[PDB]
């Protein structure tokens, strides 16, 4: 389920309610995070809980919270790099009801985007390299697209 | 129904669902885990439209589209900028942990998932981290194992499980560490495992034969064939390169063999590259073997043969229609001999005669898969006619299949007619002197001697039907199952009876024929299907003659001093030391064949025929449609002392040579129309494919890619200067790119499958009018006989029951995939994957001997005291003993013949 | 929308007039990327169509282009009219710097079309070359003889079930022509070379000791006048436009050089212009300024080598070896950056093949030091002699009227005074972002005059080398397209996506959908242009090459008539031909 702030802690829980929140009431068994816990951290754990738990029958959820997963780890570990949060981005619109074969997929990606959406500065803290994909091979110079 | 694609009205199919109906249409939807034999699971995602409400609708939503039906009024889109987004996406997502292995994989160029990864426009990777790998497994001498080019699309799992009825290949693992596999390394036990070859779109499952001598699908030279390996004719692609053939790859035949060959198909093409083969033709002068060219040793041949008396043709159920009808011109018809054995030329016309005059339509291979019940009577056909095993297996399906499509079902939603129909199945009964390998499948297995089979057959037609003779003797819980049987067929809409030469029993193909006439008598819509031995078994039975017998005799007693034998061993179809005497007393003899065979010994002269590869030629396969198969390569292009010419070319050159004293290589099309104005059986032959004046507007048919490569050095090293091509005046093929392979023309001889952007085996799909359905312009072939109006009578000649006597021993025969043909024995791959000759024994009659599991008996069969290790075969009937068809010294010729002199060795 | 967008061009003033005139069913718009209005007429109302054309208040006044099409292997005719072979009428209207293609459609066996030779003279090789390679017939032609293929040739080699390769050589044939030929002066009619009537017969080539090739002119002489003059061309054939229905997209550059052999890569730029109006490619800046550099440095090549042989046909033999010295500064720097000479191969669909290396502008500031003093120099030696000007002025001169109607460009029409460069008129290649003039003529365009303006043409292409050096962008030299041919080679070599599609875009071709497109440039020696026809394969379905020399070489017997041999020598000189360019 999303994350809600203390702005959506005065609201009802029913389904139709938490619902147009931006979240699913789900089990009803609520859990809350204080500001100790550093979100990144907790998405990944997250990611890295459904990242696991997949069963690996259609391609979005099997090769796109692996990328999730490590795209958090590099975050964690501030080894991010330019365009990281929005392949987050990308994957959490990309692996939403419809997309992908069964429920575990948007499920996972809602966390996400809920942590995006509301704690956007702790993932842009976690970007501290260039993007570098290629590595340079002698004698050959590269296309240095702009 | 009525679909709207980008804005564009078309008119589809409302069965089918949205990625096949846009496939057909020649939309371009990427794709992987959808197969149009498989159907839809909906894993891999690639199949993504846009799929709107209605016409005024905007916002729409994400639909795989193998996974949405096509009904009447669907609007969608496959340009819109989300789809292709998610598309492309996709593919990058499976990119992430693939190999950088493209330049070192044999599906370079052949690669679906290349062609996919071009096709969505995907070529910038953004991905940084690392690429999960994994060991691979042996899985034996033909399939090679790379498991790191997975994208885990499902479709091995589904065709060797699901389709192809296997049980040792599966996928395990976990969220993105699945693996697809046997549990440990071995040989993949399915016959239908070569398939998977073209079933994986990556590179994971490849030809390991073609990985030996591996060249890139541009570089290769194709044709279309028929496998000569046994009587079902498939179409197939040989693939040649540099002189020798490469790859056997499936050619698309919607009536006969669409998506899948066997292994023995498949892989047993390795007789051709053999360098003892014949490449030109030889005389014998005393000790001296001299080399000839082709006009001198036709000149030689022709006046020895003039000097003769009376010369006898030998020909043989592997040689063409062609090739046989030549050597019956040049010998004359009375002269002309068919080389199969009394018994196997008995069975074969009362197989030619139970098809072409019982009045019961014979199914195609196609159209086996939708019959409702299935009766086998003697005939192992998972190790003779394979094929006809994997659509048994399809009809047996056919009852989930019908449960589904009474719950509203659609019939490309596999997963859930699979879990409707859980075991639920069509009933099919075998019966063979053993266990066989659809007994998995199989409603009943009857385990007993041929005449006991033919003897359930005869009481199962009297059961039927009550004109039918009686069985007397039958046990009571035999005859329960018999009633089992009885109240299966006869509730069936369309069963279907299937039998074959291959048992060595007359009374088993009787009591075929008899249950197909009480079936038919009832008014179900019966067929029946015969499965022959050889490639072109029912040709030769069409073309009629004596049998080997009687030209060993005519040998023999000196009538005839001249023999001339075409394409045949003689040893498969008589006794060794007979056939040695007869052709030692012979002062003539001319052998015409491509494999190095052990009466080229003694023969006179031996002339270099050629093979399938080098030749060009029609078989009747075991349901009488003839088909043409096509030259790939002239052997003269690359060895340019190579004289290796068709058969009927060598035979009506000699006839030529033999009458005017003049040479005459004839053409295709003339020996074709002499076949058809000689024998009016076989005048649907001529329209099996058009003659060398058949053009694409005004161009031919061309047998190699666009890309072909290195034209001006492939030999550079025997001569800078290029060579002539090669023309081709018997065929409307090319030896050259330049020609015509376009899917949309007027064809339905297609050499190989590539359109631009579907280099895969995929462009069979741009090749069809409808994916999973016919060619476009029709399937290639033609059958010779229509069913007769009026059928036969019922034959009353039942047999008595299997008596085992004491010092006899009826032989079982145990055909094998890969050992009972001869020229795939002769492939080197094989030998391998051939078992060792084991006899087998039953309990009983081990005790009986004393003998053990794998102690060494010798038995003598003519004079010939031969040994062999005993396996214990429990399903033997006693009093009989299992031999391995085909196999070194073992015959074929063996099947219900006695034995004497069974002792340890 | 970009350059590359598939156009109907329905709001083009040509379509209402034509709408106005004929009716709305006379004929079919078809929608291309060649960036003109395409228009299907109907067979029997094509003279009155290009008449109608030809009298428009802002005419259509060149023929620039007319050839034909086997259409009986195409595939993607969605909305075009149905056709074995097709012929295609390319005109030019040069006061509305508008063009229009005129596509009549022809049945297999109904193969002959209305001549156009009464509206544009040019049109004569047009229709001896269509009938020739395509053996479409053209009723009321004067002499419709074969003119690239001899003229005991059977078959037309453009078609499409035509065999491409080369058949087996045989000695008989060659002693059978070479028997051809020594009796060719004694049993020579001058009938079936359409001409007409002490008038001498003599024949020029064909061999020829100069450096534009060698072919034969037959000359009918009044003593030292020439009454008339065939040319027997054809000689050079090379099957060019064959080659481009038998390579790949990609593959097909190294041939695109040799078209005309001084130009490289700039017969290299429009075919990849073309190809990449068919990908949907939009080349980056960089990727502008450094095909510009190249094609002006091309330029300056051709047009050296030019000067040069008009000096020496004239009679002096010094410039020629100075000028061979710039040339090699030049090839230095050519070598330097492409790897090659004169048939480089450099540009790819999508950029070119490598980066610029790493000191390249000193070898291009050492050229631009050399030049000036040496130009300068080859005048005052050379250009500025009296009797190299009495060898030149008033030799083969016509007016704009003469250039207009048999198709003559490059410094030809511009000498006649018509200012029509096609890199200020219809630019390409970001040549509006460079500063250079157009040197135009008085209005007779002689030898000298034409000479003078490759000279200033020379000049104004080393002011666009001068502002191209002082202003480089920075950037990728390849675009970012996924039919990019081929990738970036690092990419290629680390990365799984680059190694596929480098994969499938070298072996079996980039596929290009099924589109036409028509990219047109300022060459070396005129207008060059190539029309591509792609079947959504991964070949070209139809490669047109129109070369100007091919016009020029038409446009010889209208100018040299009734002047000296020595005349027509010194025209021949200062055309700026080569045979390749002619026969392709
Ligand atoms: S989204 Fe569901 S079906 Fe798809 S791989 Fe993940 S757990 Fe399996
Ligand atoms: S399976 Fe296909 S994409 Fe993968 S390495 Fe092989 S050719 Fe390349
Ligand atoms: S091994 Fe091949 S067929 Fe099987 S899931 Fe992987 S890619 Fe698909
Ligand atoms: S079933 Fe018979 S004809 Fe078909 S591939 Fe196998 S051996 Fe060949
Ligand atoms: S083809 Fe439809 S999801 Fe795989
Ligand atoms: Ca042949």
């Amino acid at each position: 389920t999303d994350f809600l702030t203390e702005a959506h802690l005065d609201l009802p829980m029913e389904f139709e309610s938490i619902g147009k929140a931006g979240s699913r009431l789900g089990t009803a068994l609520a859990m809350a995070v204080d500001h100790e816990i550093n979100m990144v951290s907790l998405v990944r754990n997250l990611e890295e809980f459904f990242a696991r738990e997949s069963c690996g029958w259609c391609t979005p959820c099997r090769d796109g919270l692996p990328w999730s997963v490590k795209i958090l780890r590099a975050l964690e570990r501030g080894e991010g790099q330019p365009g990281d949060i929005e392949t987050l981005e990308q994957l959490c619109r990309f692996l939403g009801p419809g997309k992908t074969f069964c429920a575990h997929a948007p499920g996972a990606v809602e966390p996400l985007q809920s942590a995006i959406k509301y704690f956007r500065e702790e993932f842009e803290a976690g970007i501290k390299q260039p993007f570098s994909n290629t590595h340079l091979i002698n004698g050959i110079q590269p296309n240095l697209l702009k | 129904a009525t679909i709207h694609v980008d804005g564009k009205e078309y008119e589809v199919n409302g069965a089918d669902n949205l990625l096949e109906a846009c496939l057909s249409l020649g939309l371009d939807i990427p794709y992987f885990c959808w197969h149009p034999a498989l159907g839809s699971v909906g894993a891999c995602r690639q199949c993504a439209v846009k799929q709107y409400q209605n016409a005024e609708d905007t916002r729409g939503r994400l639909v795989m589209s193998c996974m949405t039906p096509a009904s009447d009024g669907t609007f969608i889109s496959i340009d819109d900028e989300e789809a292709k987004q998610f598309r492309e996406s996709v593919v990058e997502w499976l990119m992430t942990n693939h190999p950088h292995d493209c330049p070192v994989c044999e599906e370079g160029g052949n690669c679906h998932l290349q062609d996919m990864t071009v096709m969505t426009g995907h070529s910038f990777r953004r991905y940084r981290f690392t690429k999960r790998t994994h060991r691979n497994q042996d899985l034996g001498p033909f399939i090679s194992h790379e498991m790191n080019r997975c994208i885990a699309c499902y479709r091995c799992v589904r065709y060797y499980k699901d389709y192809a009825g296997g049980t040792d290949l599966g996928v395990y693992g976990a969220h993105d560490n699945v693996y697809f596999g046997r549990p440990e390394d071995g040989t993949l036990e399915s016959e239908f495992s070569g398939n998977l070859v073209e079933i994986c779109p990556t590179g994971v499952f490849t030809d390991k034969t073609h990985s030996e001598r591996y060249n890139r699908k541009w570089d290769m030279q194709f044709a279309p064939s028929i496998c000569q390996q046994c009587s079902i004719g498939c179409n197939i692609s040989p693939g040649e390169r540099y002189g020798e053939l490469r790859r056997i790859e499936n050619r698309y035949n919607g009536t006969v063999n669409h998506y899948f060959l066997c292994d023995r198909g498949r892989f047993g093409y390795g007789y051709v590259n053999l360098k003892d083969r014949p490449r030109q033709p030889v005389q014998r002068r005393g000790d001296d073997f001299i080399t000839l060219n082709a006009e001198q040793a036709m000149q030689g041949a022709a006046d020895i043969l003039r000097q003769s008396k009376k010369v006898i043709g030998i020909g043989s159920p592997r040689a063409s229609v062609e090739s046989n009808f030549a050597l019956r011109e040049l010998v004359g018809e009375e002269n002309f001999y068919t080389g199969i054995a009394h018994g196997e030329q008995e069975r074969l016309q009362l197989a030619l005669k139970v098809l072409r005059e019982g009045g019961i339509y014979t199914p195609a291979l196609r159209e086996i898969e939708s019959y409702d019940a299935v009766l086998v009577l003697g005939e192992d056909v998972t190790q003779t006619g394979a094929r006809v095993a994997l659509a048994v297996r399809q009809a047996v399906k056919g009852k989930a299949r019908e449960m589904a499509a009474a719950q509203k079902v659609a019939d490309w939603q596999i997963a859930a007619i699979l879990n409707i129909g859980q075991r639920a199945k069509h009933p099919l009964f075998v019966t063979n002197v053993d266990d066989t390998r659809l007994d998995d499948i199989a409603a009943w297995t009857y385990r007993a001697p041929v005449e006991d089979q033919a003897r359930l057959g005869f009481a199962i037609a009297h059961a039927l039907d009550n004109s039918a003779p009686a069985v007397d003797g039958i046990e009571p819980e035999l005859q329960s199952k018999i009633d089992v049987i009885v109240q299966a067929l006869a509730g069936a809409k369309k069963p279907l009876i299937i039998s074959g030469t291959n048992a060595g029993s007359l009374e088993v193909i009787q009591a075929a024929a008899n249950v197909a006439k009480a079936l038919k008598g009832r008014g179900a819509d019966v067929g029946i299907t015969m499965i022959a031995r050889s490639v072109n078994s029912m040709g030769l039975g069409i073309m009629g003659g004596g049998s080997l017998e009687e030209a060993l005799t005519e040998l023999e007693t000196g009538r005839a001093d001249a023999v001339v034998v075409l394409e045949n061993d003689l040893h498969r179809h008589a006794s060794a030391t007979r056939v040695n005497a007869a052709l030692a007393k012979a002062p003539l003899v001319m052998v015409v064949d491509h494999q190095r065979t052990a009466i080229m010994e003694n023969a006179h002269l031996v002339l270099s025929a050629a093979s399938f590869a080098e030749s060009d030629g029609t078989v009747i396969n075991n349901e009488g449609r003839a088909q043409r198969f096509f030259q790939v390569y002239d052997p003269a292009y690359y060895d340019s002392k190579t004289v290796m010419l068709e058969s009927w070319r060598w035979l009506h050159s000699l006839h030529s040579t033999l009458l005017s004293r003049e040479v005459d290589w004839t053409q295709l099309d003339h020996v074709i129309d002499a076949v058809v104005a000689k024998i009016p059986e076989l005048a649907g032959i001529k329209d099996a494919a058009p003659d060398a004046t058949f053009r694409i507007r005004g161009q031919k048919l061309a047998r190699e890619p666009h890309r072909y490569s290195g034209r001006t050095a492939m030999r550079a090293n025997i001569s800078v200067h290029e060579p002539r091509q090669p023309q081709d005046i018997d065929t409307m093929f090319t030896f050259s790119m330049e020609g015509n392979n376009q899917p949309t023309a007027h064809r339905s001889q297609v050499p190989f499958a590539w359109a631009p952007g579907w280099n895969s085996p995929q462009a069979w799909n741009k090749f069809q009018d409808e994916v999973g359905g016919k060619l476009r312009f029709g399937d290639p072939g033609v059958r010779l006989f229509e069913t007769s109006e009026n059928g036969l009578d019922y034959f009353t000649s039942v047999p008595a029951r299997f008596q085992p006597q004491d010092g006899k021993w009826r032989i079982a025969p145990y055909y094998h995939l890969f050992g009972s043909d001869e020229l795939s024995q002769r492939a080197p791959v094989f030998q391998s994957r051939m078992p060792q000759p084991y006899i087998k024994l039953n309990p009983a009659d081990a005790a009986k001997l004393g003998v053990n599991a794998g102690t060494r008996v010798s038995f003598s069969y003519d004079g010939n005291t031969v040994t062999l290790p005993v396996e214990i075969a429990e399903g033997l009937t006693a009093g009989q003993v299992g031999l391995p068809m085909g196999m070194s010294g073992i015959a074929p010729v063996l099947a219900g013949a006695h034995l004497e002199d069974l002792k340890e060795a | 929308e970009p350059a590359w967008q598939t156009r109907d061009h329905l709001d083009d003033p040509v379509i209402g007039e034509l709408r106005n005139r004929f009716g709305p069913d006379a004929f079919t718009v078809q929608a291309t990327r060649t960036g003109v209005p395409v228009v299907w007429i109907k067979r029997e109302q094509l003279l009155e169509v290009g008449d109608f054309l030809k009298k428009l208040p802002k005419p259509y006044v060149m023929l620039f282009d007319l050839h034909g099409m086997d259409e009986r292997l195409r595939t993607h005719r969605e909305g075009l009219p149905a056709a074995d072979f097709s012929v295609f009428y390319h005109l030019i209207s040069i006061d509305r710097n508008r063009d229009i293609m005129l596509k009549v459609a022809l049945a297999e066996n109904d193969l002959h079309v209305p001549t156009f030779t009464k509206l544009f003279p040019n049109a004569n090789w047009y229709e001896r070359e269509t009938w020739d390679l395509f053996g479409i017939t053209f009723d009321g032609h004067p002499n419709l003889r074969r003119i690239m293929m001899p003229q005991t040739w059977k078959g037309h080699p453009l078609r499409k079930d035509y065999p491409a390769r080369a058949t087996e050589f045989s000695p008989f044939e060659l002693t059978k022509a070479k028997q051809d030929l020594e009796m060719e002066a004694l049993t020579f009619k001058p009938e079936e070379w359409g001409m007409k009537r002490d008038f001498m017969f003599l024949n020029l080539g064909p061999n020829h000791p100069s450096a534009h090739g060698a072919f034969r002119i037959v000359l009918q002489l009044d003593g030292e006048e020439i009454v008339d003059c065939v040319p027997d061309i054809g000689y050079h054939h090379r099957g060019a436009e064959k080659m481009g229905e038998r390579q790949s997209w990609h593959s097909y550059i190294p041939y695109t050089d040799r078209i005309e052999y001084l130009g490289g890569c700039v017969n290299e730029m429009p075919y990849v212009l073309a190809v990449e109006k068919l990908a949907g490619i939009t080349v980056p800046d960089r990727v502008n300024v450094i095909r510009v550099m190249l094609s002006e440095l091309f330029r300056i090549n051709s047009h050296l080598l030019y000067i040069s042989t008009f000096i020496q046909d004239v009679g002096a033999m010094t410039p020629v070896f100075f000028a061979f010295t710039d040339r090699q500064k030049i090839y230095d720097l050519v070598e330097a950056i492409t790897g090659f000479r004169m048939h480089p191969a450099w540009f790819r669909i999508g950029g070119v093949a490598h980066d610029l290396p790493r000191g390249w502008d000193r070898l291009l500031r050492e050229f631009l030091d050399w030049m000036p003093k040496r130009l300068a120099s080859y005048e005052k030696a050379a250009l500025q002699n009296t009797i190299l000007k009495g060898r030149s002025q008033g030799v083969a001169a016509y007016g704009a009227k003469e250039a207009l109607e048999w198709g003559t460009t490059g410094a030809g029409l511009r000498a006649t005074g018509i200012d029509f460069d096609v890199r200020k008129a219809r630019p390409y290649s970001g040549y509006e972002n460079f500063d250079f003039e157009i040197p135009v003529g008085g209005g007779v365009s002689d030898c000298y005059t034409r000479v003078m303006l490759k000279v200033e043409e020379l000049r104004q292409s080393l002011r666009i080398l001068e502002q191209c050096l002082n202003n480089m962008p920075e950037g990728p030299f390849k675009a970012d397209h996924p039919l990019t041919t081929p990738p970036p080679k690092e990419r290629t070599l680390q990365h799984i996506e680059t190694l596929i599609t480098h994969f499938l875009q070298v072996s079996w071709g980039p596929v290009m959908p099924a589109n036409e497109s028509f990219q047109m440039i300022e060459a070396t020696k005129g207008i060059n242009s190539y029309y591509l026809t792609s079947d959504g394969s991964t070949m070209s379905y139809r490669t047109r090459i129109r070369t100007p020399s091919y016009a020029h070489l038409q446009q010889i017997p209208a100018a040299i008539r009734g002047s000296l041999v020595s005349d027509l020598i010194v025209y021949l000189g200062s055309i700026d031909f080569v045979m390749s360019d002619v026969d392709r």
